[PDB]
RNA sequence: UAAUUGCGAUAACGAACGAGACCUUAACCUACUAAAUAGUGGUGCUAGCAUUUGCUGGUUAUCCACUUCUUAGAGGGACUAUCGGUUUCAAGCCGAUGGAAGUUUGAGGCAAUAACAGGUCUGUGAUGCCCUUAGACGUUCUGGGCCGCACGCGCGCUACACUGACGGAGCCAGCGAGUCUAACCUUGGCCGAGAGGUCUUGGUAAUCUUGUGAAACUCCGUCGUGCUGGGGAUAGAGCAUUGUAAUUAUUGCUCUUCAACGAGGAAUUCCUAGUAAGCGCAAGUCAUCAGCUUGCGUUGAUUACGUCCCUGCCCUUUGUACACACC
């Protein structure tokens, strides 16, 4: 009966399923922390929301992810996502309201995306043309 | 006689060919019915294969 | 032995095959349609059409060899191939039955003009909504031509699709 | 029977790979105290070598004089000490 | 809080931003205001990020495709070029570099610089073509801001890569040497010296 | 072009003139006490059916 | 808490494993290398020829020691890549299947890498090990 | 005995009805067994011609064919599995028995 | 990391049986510049000759050149297989020997003659100009005469 | 208003078709059943860290209300909710404390009474008509041929070089594809730098390819203001395969030789979304591989509301001496 939630950031094609429990405040994607996301670029992205929301609350909660499919863009947003929703989850679950709703309001100020999913998936391919909605050439001589 | 068909006939577009029309282009092998296109447009319906987008 | 991939489209193309057959081979005898039950060791072929004793025949001889024909055909166990015969109900209602029977009056040789009030007068007898004939083809001209003879309005859409459009 | 270009002259560069003692001394001297130093600054200025150019950069970081704040691909951040 | 414990270790100077005041490792990405009218509205101030590679539903609505932030315009900006255009993974690592070599020259404020080099070296007026029938006509007029900055980056980098066009060395350090060659007026660059023309028949046209 | 079709159109016009009592002015128990008073084929159709006649209404209302 | 791959860092990881298991020596490197292109989609061997074998054989050891069981065909496919096959667009070309044979029987043979049951190679005890033990060597000289 | 009987129509709502059937007739002789698993429908598409020969823009159909496999997990005796099979009983449906 | 002397040894200008060698580049696209010697060769010859890329051509010694060409023209003697060689089973000889500078050219002249005085339909597609392998003249290829 | 879709309508009212309408791959069905093809909390066994909560992996029945990643069903949606600005304050166009977005929710399919002497008696066994039925224009075999070059034309591919050739290393896709007179799909070893087969506890198929390890990123080195290291195209030698046969290289590979290409002059092509394009996969013909075609994966800068100049279309005015009706 021991606190747990499960949670899933999706993208275009990746899924990244987060459990979330009460433990020491560490974070494991794919098995390791997520400090060895590896552009050294997504880290600092990846931390943002947790930069924003203070290592204080996020002391006791322990999140392991699980990610597949889509890319390596996909995948970080989607494990971004899945945190966030994890933590606002965990917030309905035992913490303070209050505190949900400052965090869901500092969220919205600073981006949108960040819980809401990226649903803009791209339109499919169509005949006569290469890509989506492009065409070759209407040759006359 | 066995010189008339003396050049193999066992592969090739030679054999895979329509039930229908016994012609050699524009076959399909896909789910093993070796149907030619145009049979196809229109025989589908009754076969099973409907048009949606 | 065979994928169910391939077995639908083998099914689906030995469906195709016996209502081909049947409507190439009972055209002159007003074929409509056919309909297939699968039980063990048994496969029943229902032919639904307009006169059943005229298409079965004298003691049956045109069943009973019909029968054997799908045998010989597809390979199956000897004699597990079993096909009865039913009478349609609203025979006119089907456009396959209405093409049979212009085909019947065309072989008479009545006008066409006399034929085309005579579909229309029993199409509206048997209750149906409308109807849509189009002869295009030489008919006494060098060149040729389309004409068309409707009767209520026809939609153009797949709202009501194969469910209610009959081509 | 037709080039179909001007095909004028190039920059014809020049850049020395050799170097004496007094060239040495020279940019070793002068690479300290300047607040514009990087590869293609090197390059323009003093036409020096790349790799001994390099090998001296890293020589001199790690007894210590300018320090390299990122390591990343292509492009190392230095900044001289005070 | 307190200091947790682990294995993996926490890096100095993002734990001393986390503890004191956010900011980069060593660029402090505050006092970003800027009080021209020119990019009053238009300048994300105060709400910093720091990766300029943003998901959003921008284009959906009217202007937002224009409100995104101006480090995500460099970006699309260098996002150009065709074998060049896309790769946004490294673009975020170029307009990095830039911000690093920015801050690294000119100890002042990187975005005051770039503010700076905008301001001055924004083409400031253009003619119009018109057709009419016989004979094309010119009509001059000033131009948008957001149009100035689009022209400004876009002749900056034309130059920056025509000088290194059918060459073999770095763009990173060219984009900067025309960034501040534009900042501080040198009247060397590509895009000056385009942009002192047209002043030239500019001023001869009022 | 976001306007609807005279058919829907006239089905609006008849429910409002025929069961103008019965609906209320919130939407949502509009569509709620649309779909148990007119048979439609559709949802969205009778979602379309319902907007319009929450309009309808508030233009009434002011107007 | 607790020592891994999985904690530590890759970046200088795998540079202080590639030392290790040069100072180490138990390798048994073939010998014919440094004239096989060591992939069909490979033009060039690498420059640093006088090592590498120990890079090879780190990455080979982490991706067995990630996944649990891994074939040689699957070893062609992660070290392949792109081939410039002249103005004909790119395309996907796997390594070369003897010298990547010899190099898993030789991992089985020193016994840094196992055979698994229902097929397939695996990471070994000692293997695992050893890795950790390099993992907290690079973690406690960086920290 | 761990019997399989798998249904491999193409008919939605008919493979509905008859999974139904069958699973309310397992509940009402109150015998044990597994839920009926669907596994995902498959599409079988074919893009062929609009036209036989080259006349016209480049136009293309892709004919579709939407497949239901579904299995539920029995134990019954022959007598019993024939019954089932007897009762509740729609052509098109087809039907096969497996043991694992 | 490791440093390097420079003395004055270096040596701008080098001669490779009476052609001209550029200095001031590295060693092994030095040798991709000599003819017959491309860089699979050069590196193969730098490997044997067992001395480090990052060092310059000018920290470079008789012996090592001697070596080089050594290697150069007698590859099968170093214990090779012989299957990294560009000419093998040569009808001339049947045995694989090393194409050299100018002798890529003899040797292909050679073939090129042994086909026209055999009359192949290869040597007279080559002696007319035409594609022989099975490409086509029809739309592109003829702003080469 | 990306539709005579609509408000209002001068003689109109009232209906019909096209349109609008009809729909998943494009979710969140957290009401409910769903992979010996799933999870963590602990469940039996394990290697390493302090005997400082346990950790990743395993064979599969060794577990205990379940569906948080993927399919359904009588029934869910977002109807541009609700407000502020413009319209004899009548359709609509815009900004805003929330759901997948509030430009019609994304792209497509089915589809206007009529026409083209537009393509197919020349890949269709729909077929009268002039052609054959003892060397037949049918069929069968060998070798040629859509595979030839002084030449022009458009689709498509490779480039113009710290972005890419690169190399040694990390981590990744959804629809689907695959064996009965056939033994097929390259899963781990032997003949073997690799290519054919020798064993199939992998396949009537989410588990063997395959959770598609490729397509884009991070430590390191050269082209370092190039008559060449981008360009394996521009030639020869060899190392390899179903096929009773591959020579004018069926295709891959290992070497050796860059005769072109510095935003490219007049004309034109395609594009507001997560679109063109940076780049690889699945299926078709297949004996071999596509660059062709039908379907996805990382992201895009400044209009989308704005007119005929050329690419045009339509409506109604207007003028006819036109009806196989400007040909």
């Amino acid at each position: 009966a021991v606190p747990s939630v499960q949670t899933f950031g999706k993208k275009k094609s990746a899924t990244a399923v987060a459990h979330v429990k009460a433990g020491k405040g560490l974070i494991k994607v794919n098995g390791s922390p997520i400090t060895l996301v590896e552009p050294e670029i997504l880290r600092f992205k990846v931390y943002e929301p947790l930069l924003l929301v203070g290592l204080d609350k996020f002391s006791n909660i322990d999140i392991r992810v699980r990610v597949t499919g889509g890319g390596h863009v996909s995948q970080v947003y989607a494990i971004r996502q899945a945190i966030a929703k994890g933590l606002v989850a965990y917030h309905q679950k035992y913490v303070d309201e209050q505190s949900k709703n400052e965090l869901k309001k500092a969220f919205t100020s600073y981006d949108r995306t960040l819980l809401i999913a990226d649903s803009r998936r791209p339109e499919p391919k169509k005949f006569g043309g290469k890509g989506a909605r492009s065409r070759f050439q209407k040759s006359y001589r | 006689e066995n010189v008339w068909f003396s050049h193999p006939r066992r592969y090739g577009k030679g054999s895979r060919q329509c039930r229908v029309c016994s012609s050699h282009t524009g076959l399909i092998r896909k789910y093993g019915l070796n149907i030619c296109r145009q049979c196809f447009r229109e025989k589908a319906n009754d076969i099973g294969f409907n048009k949606f987008r | 032995l065979i994928s169910k991939k391939r077995k639908l489209v083998a099914d689906g193309v030995f469906y195709a095959e016996l209502n081909e057959f049947f409507t190439r081979e009972l055209a002159e005898e007003g074929y409509s349609g056919v309909e297939v039950r699968v039980t063990p060791t048994k496969t029943e072929v229902i032919i639904r059409a307009t006169r059943t004793q005229d298409v079965l025949g004298e003691n049956g001889r045109r069943i009973n060899e019909l029968t054997l024909l799908v045998q010989k055909r597809f390979k199956y166990a000897p004699g597990t191939i079993v096909l009865y015969a039913e009478r349609v109900q609203d025979r006119g209602l089907s456009a396959v039955a209405q093409a049979e029977s212009m085909k019947f009056k065309l072989l008479n040789g009545l006008a066409i003009r006399r034929a085309a009030y005579g579909v229309v007068r029993y199409v509206m007898e048997s209750g149906a909504k409308g109807c849509e004939v189009v002869v295009s083809g030489k008919l006494r001209a060098a060149r040729a031509k389309a004409m068309k003879f409707a009767d209520g309005f026809l939609i153009h859409s797949g709202q009501p699709v194969n469910d209610f459009i009959d081509t | 029977k037709k080039k179909w270009s001007k095909k004028s002259m190039k920059d014809r560069a020049q850049h020395a790979v050799i170097l004496d003692q007094e060239k040495y001394d020279r940019i070793l001297k002068e690479v300290p105290t300047y607040r514009y130093v990087s590869v293609s600054v090197l390059v323009d200025r003093l036409k020096i070598g790349g790799s001994l150019a390099r090998i001296a950069l890293r020589h001199l970081e790690k007894e210590g004089i300018i320090k390299p704040i990122s390591k990343h691909s292509k492009q190392a951040i230095y900044t001289r000490a005070t | 809080f307190t200091p947790v414990v682990l294995a993996t270790p926490i890096p100095e100077e993002v734990q001393q931003a986390q503890t004191e005041i956010k900011l980069f490792n060593k660029w402090s990405f505050e006092e970003v205001e800027v009080k021209d009218a020119s990019l009053v509205d238009y300048v994300q101030v105060r709400q910093p990020i720091f990766v300029a590679h943003t998901a959003g539903r921008y284009a959906n609505k009217r202007f937002r495709k224009a409100q995104c932030p101006i480090i995500e315009r460099l970006t699309n900006s260098l996002m150009m070029n065709g074998r060049n255009n896309g790769k946004k993974l490294k673009a975020v690592r170029i307009i990095k570099h830039t911000l690093d070599i920015i801050n690294v020259l000119t100890d002042q404020n990187p975005i005051q610089v770039v503010v700076d080099a905008i301001t001055n070296t924004g083409p400031r007026e253009d003619t119009t073509r018109v057709g009419g029938g016989g004979a094309a006509r010119r009509q001059a007029v000033d131009v948008s801001p957001l149009r100035r900055v689009n022209q400004a980056i876009a002749l900056l980098t034309i130059g920056a890569r025509e000088a290194a066009f059918r060459n073999i060395k770095t763009i990173a350090e060219t984009l900067a040497e025309e960034l501040i060659n534009a900042a501080k007026g040198s009247s060397t660059s590509y895009a000056i010296k385009k942009k002192d023309e047209l002043e030239r028949v500019a001023k001869s046209n009022r | 072009g976001r306007v609807r079709t005279k058919t829907v159109k006239r089905a609006s016009k008849a429910l409002i003139e025929r069961y103008y009592p019965k609906l209320t002015l919130d939407f949502q128990t509009n569509k709620r006490l649309c779909d148990e008073i007119a048979t439609i084929q559709s949802k969205r159709l009778r979602n379309k059916i319902a907007g319009y006649t929450t309009h309808l209404m508030k233009r009434i209302q002011k107007g | 808490p607790g020592v891994s791959v999985r904690d530590v860092a890759a970046q200088d990881f795998i540079n202080a494993y590639a030392s290790f298991l040069q100072r180490q020596g138990k390798l048994e490197v073939p010998g014919y290398v440094d004239i096989v292109k060591t992939s069909s989609g490979n033009e060039m061997p690498p420059q640093d020829a006088e090592g590498w074998f120990y890079k090879r054989a780190a990455s080979v050891a982490r991706h067995i020691y990630m996944r649990k069981q891994v074939g040689v065909g699957k070893l062609n496919k992660l070290y392949g890549g792109a081939k410039s096959r002249g103005v004909r667009p790119y395309k996907h070309i796997d390594a070369s299947g003897s010298i990547n044979r010899k190099v898993l029987q030789a991992l089985e043979k020193i016994g840094i890498v196992e055979i698994s049951p229902k097929g397939g190679r695996r990471i070994s005890e000692n293997g695992q090990r050893d890795l950790d033990r390099i993992a907290a060597q690079t973690l406690e000289e960086d920290e | 005995i761990k019997i399989r009987i798998t249904l491999t129509s193409t008919k939605v709502k008919q493979l509905e009805n008859v999974s139904s059937n069958i699973v309310k007739n397992a509940e009402q002789h109150n015998l044990v067994k597994k839920g009926p698993v669907r596994l995902p429908t498959k599409v079988l598409k074919i893009s062929t011609r609009k036209t036989p020969n080259g006349e016209g823009s480049k136009t293309w159909e892709t004919y579709e064919m939407r497949i239901h496999k579904r299995y539920i997990d029995l134990e019954a005796p022959v007598q019993i599995v024939k019954r089932i099979t007897q009762i509740t009983i729609e052509p098109g449906v087809d039907v096969e028995v497996v043991v694992a | 990391s490791l440093v390097v002397q420079e003395q004055g040894s270096f040596q701008h200008i080098l001669r490779l049986l009476n052609t001209n060698v550029d200095g001031n580049i590295k060693i092994v696209y030095a040798l991709t510049t000599i003819k017959g010697v491309g860089r699979r060769y050069s590196n193969l010859v730098c490997k044997k000759a067992d001395v480090d890329l990052h060092k310059r051509a000018g920290e470079l010694t008789q012996e090592e050149l001697e070596r080089i060409v050594q290697i150069m023209q007698n590859p099968t003697h170093y214990k090779i297989p012989a299957w990294f060689l560009n000419r093998q089973n040569d009808i001339t000889d049947g045995k694989d020997y090393h194409t050299l500078a100018n002798n890529v050219e003899s040797k292909l002249r050679d073939d090129l003659e042994r086909l026209k005085k055999i009359r192949a339909h290869r040597g007279i597609r080559h002696f007319w100009g035409l594609r022989v392998r099975g490409q086509h003249t029809k739309t592109t290829g003829r702003r080469r005469a």
